[PDB]
């Protein structure tokens, strides 16, 4: 069963779920460990798991697949991957991996992944022979991230300010230097909202840190 | 003629299978789980046990 319909689905359903399949009493506990039991029950009853997530690697070996909702933090919902993956398919901390998984016995209480299906939204063929990061050569921008959605709402004249003020393209480095107080929060979420609408074939990510 | 005679060799030999049967019985039920292109046969085998 895939990960992300019972990740992204409201508590409820999980809870309805869990007291459908005839377990423990099931909402007394954490969203983590509730759909844990609930994957354990359905993998007790039913056929291999399918989970997805980002890969991290510690300086012990193996690395953690971790979801996006719980901000990628330890848990029961963690997917465990040997040093076997990173060695075969030489993995790397921060890949976006998805595939099959299977669960744990005696001594281990993390799914085990057992056939990786999509790395990065990539082939692991095509991924084997890459090109690192780092080793990559920068430039300056020259697609230039149109910022107007041209609907001419009454706060997107605040986009349409920035683009008379800074205009943005594809490798741009922004440094929005403002004071407390002063109307920032929608700012971003507007620039967001626009360059989504405008731009949805480019990934957008937001981190909002303390 | 009826009496052998055996030195440190086959004994170290004999206590060397004992250990690898033990550890060959460990690994067999290992594999029984086990699947393709997984591991490597490396960590199949404890060395603790020899
Ligand atoms: N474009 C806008 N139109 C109307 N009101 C705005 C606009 N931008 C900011 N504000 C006001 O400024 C306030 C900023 O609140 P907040 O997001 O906490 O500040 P900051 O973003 O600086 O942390 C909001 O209460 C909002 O009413
Ligand atoms: F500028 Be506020 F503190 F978000
Ligand atoms: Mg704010």
């Amino acid at each position: 069963m895939n990960l992300t319909e019972l990740k992204n689905t409201p508590v409820s359903e999980l809870i309805t779920l869990g007291e459908n399949m005839g377990l423990e009493n099931l909402a007394r506990m954490r969203k983590q460990d509730i759909i844990f039991a609930i994957l354990k029950q359905h993998a007790k009853s039913g056929e291999d798991i399918f989970g997805d997530g980002v890969l991290e690697i510690l300086q012990d070996g193996f690395g953690f697949l971790r979801s996006a909702d719980s901000s990628y933090l330890a848990g029961p919902d963690d997917i465990y991957v040997s040093p076997s993956q990173i060695r075969r398919f030489n993995l790397r901390t921060g890949d976006t991996i998805s595939g099959k998984i299977r669960p744990p016995k005696e001594g281990e209480r993390y799914f085990a992944l057992l056939k990786v299906n999509e790395v990065n939204f990539d082939k692991p063929e095509n991924a084997r022979n890459k090109i690192l990061f780092e080793n990559l050569t920068p430039l300056h921008a020259n697609s230039r991230l149109r910022m107007e959605r041209g609907n001419g709402s009454t706060e997107d004249l605040t986009a349409r300010v920035l683009d008379l003020a800074s205009p943005i393209g594809r490798g741009q480095r922004g440094l929005i230097v403002a004071p407390p107080k002063a109307g920032k929060t929608m700012l971003l979420q507007n620039i967001a909202q626009s360059i989504a609408y405008n731009h949805p074939d480019c990934v957008l990510m937001v981190l909002l840190i303390d | 003629g009826n009496r052998r005679i055996r030195s440190v060799g086959e004994m170290a030999e004999n206590q060397f299978r004992v250990g690898l049967v033990r550890v060959e019985r460990a690994v067999k039920e290992r594999l029984s789980l086990g699947d393709l292109d997984t591991l490597m046969p490396q960590d199949m085998i404890n060395a603790k046990p020899i």
